[PDB]
RNA sequence: CGGUGGAACACAGUGGAGCCUUGUCCUCCGGGUUAAUGUCGCUUUUGGCAUUGGCCCCUGCUCCUGAGAGAAGAAAUAUACUGGGGAACCAGUCUUUACCGACCGUUGUUAUCAGAAAUUCACGGAGUUCGGCCUAGGUCGGACUCCGAUGGGAACGGCAACGGUUGUUCCGUUUGACUUGUCG
């Protein structure tokens, strides 16, 4: 089919633009959890923020992220969905999670099993 | 009420920076109204006379371990910075510093055009075009 | 001619260690009671399937239980198939996310055995949650559950820096 | 950087030639009222549909031009939409006594992977309505609505070029004063 190469150097600016977005994502995460356990909805227009600047630099340097990161944060208003408002399955379609906002990420869920994304397949993946 | 605030992340910080201060200026009267100068028995004073000013008061008392070891040990992994000092490069570090984000730092204003706003350190909520928030 | 060329992408650093499925072993001595005990249940009526046993096997009614809408219960067990084909894993990233917010006394049982495809095939879907209030099982259920079957939080529990995860996956030109 | 002193208030500043779809006193779409006709249900009569005819619907201001600045209470809290600015606000698309609204059409582009699909191709599932076989309501075809894990994406959304405006295009000046030369 054509060649079969596999080059492990890694570039520094790549490495560097995933660690800043890894660093906005994590402190984005801590502050949601930090404010979650302990109280009522504080600060919450504050991580989301973050959240959306890390969406602005997948716009400048043109990557791409797992399916794991753009399922858990939002597609609108961006934000985390670690606390979302309610779940609801077998309603007449496949499934549905609502968030605060109004804006739903629904999954093709009552088709079939056995549907993995293109990152969670045996052979395509290599860690670090 | 608060879907209309959550429309833009942006007015919602806005709103979220005016309410902070607002409510800081409340503190500094409700203190005064106190006469005590003791900030850890005005927390207490506030919690047991003013529930609803207490919600939105900031933690800074909370604002620094989950802020400082995440910035430290980042920039100690990303600038390569390990036991082994002697192995450094500046030029590649003051690169990566400039590919890298502020947003979570501690920052002095150390010299300014303003005789009042030097002396001041603080911690990135977020970072502005011209002006800075700590 | 179509060439391979790999891509970087950044994985979420700590979807591994949120995904780390509780330490389960000596668990066929578990599997025969609760297999009896679900049969049991489902031989006689479909209504006499859930009057001794107050049991939800619809995900809906598994998140609008654990919403906050009854608080009496305080001890809830779940039972959840993993290494399991035929499972959704869209539900599967979600339900040991979802009990953890609950303030409930939720606890989770991941089964490890790849064959036990009996379960789904069978009552619902796969997985069950019911309450251990004043039933007999619980005379059982507290005696195992400090053995092996200890379930604990320890990423969100203290303090700590996470390493960055950067992958990299296969993409097919031609030109 | 642009325009004026050439156009005399659009008298397209004027003239001539060529071509055609031969310059149609036309048509904005759209919305409201009134009159007439035909069908369908209540039965002095009214209601709904379709056609025809008539009326009504907005120069924000100055200026020849270029351009300049004012305000978005006829649906909002941020004063139409979108993005940023530290806030007065800025840029782009727009409208303005709108007591109804109006983002014009065509072509191409969004590389590679992914996904069913990169432009209302198509495909899969659910619901409704109609027709045929048929009558415990099973199947088939057509139409509409909703959804389908991916990717900045499925949004008639973003970018670039072209005007149907009162037919298009070409050619010429309306710009001079002295000195000299010719002609009457
Ligand atoms: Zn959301």
């Amino acid at each position: 089919n054509g060649t079969l190469l596999v080059p492990p150097p890694r570039t520094i600016a790549n490495q560097d633009h995933f660690h800043r977005l890894n660093y906005l994502y994590q402190i984005s995460a801590y502050q949601t959890r930090a404010r979650q356990k302990a109280r009522t909805d504080a600060h919450t227009p504050l991580a989301r923020n973050y959240i959306k600047s890390m969406d602005l630099i997948s716009k400048k340097t043109k990557t791409s992220l797992l399916p794991t990161i753009k399922r858990t944060i939002c597609k609108k208003c961006h934000r985390l969905l670690w606390t979302p408002k309610k779940l609801e399955i077998t309603s007449d379609g496949a499934l549905s999670v609502m968030c605060g906002c109004g804006t739903v990420k629904r999954f093709n869920i009552g088709a079939d099993p056995n549907y993995r994304t293109y990152s969670e397949r045996e052979g395509n993946l290599l860690n670090s | 009420d608060y879907q209309r605030i959550n429309k833009n992340s942006k007015i919602a910080l806005r709103e979220y920076i005016n309410n902070c201060k607002k409510n800081t200026k409340k503190c500094l009267k409700l203190a005064y109204e106190n006469k005590i100068t003791d900030k850890e028995d005005l927390l207490h004073y506030i919690e047991e006379k003013h529930p609803t000013i207490y919600e939105s008061l900031p933690q800074y008392v909370d604002f620094v371990p989950m802020y400082k070891e995440l910035w430290i040990n980042y920039i100690k992994e990303l600038l390569n910075i390990t036991k082994n000092l002697k192995t450094f490069n500046g030029s590649l570090a003051l690169l990566k510093l400039s590919m890298a984000d502020y947003n979570g730092a501690l920052l002095r204003v150390t010299k300014s055009k303003n005789k009042t706003l030097i002396g001041l350190q603080g911690i990135v909520i977020w970072d502005s075009q011209k002006f800075f928030i700590m | 001619k179509r060439r391979q060329v790999y891509k970087p992408v950044l994985d979420n650093p700590f979807t591994n260690e949120a995904h780390m499925w509780p330490r389960v072993h000596d668990q066929p001595l578990i599997w025969q009671l609760l297999q009896s005990s679900i049969i049991n249940k489902l031989i006689h009526i479909q209504s006499k399937e859930n009057y001794p046993w107050e049991l939800y096997t619809d995900f809906n009614e598994i998140v609008q239980y654990l919403s906050g809408a009854h608080g009496n219960s305080d001890p809830v067990c779940l039972f959840v198939c993993n290494k399991d084909p035929d499972v959704p894993l869209v539900l599967l990233q979600q339900i040991p996310l979802l009990c953890y917010m609950a303030p409930m006394t939720v606890k989770l049982v991941q089964l490890p055995k790849s064959a036990m495809d009996t379960f789904k095939s069978v009552s619902k879907y796969g997985m069950l949650l019911l309450r251990c209030d004043d039933r007999v099982d619980k005379k059982f259920v507290s005696q195992i559950q400090k053995n092996v079957d200890l379930l604990q939080f320890p990423w969100l529990n203290a303090i700590k820096y996470r390493p960055t995860s950067v992958k990299l996956l296969k993409t097919t030109v031609p030109i």
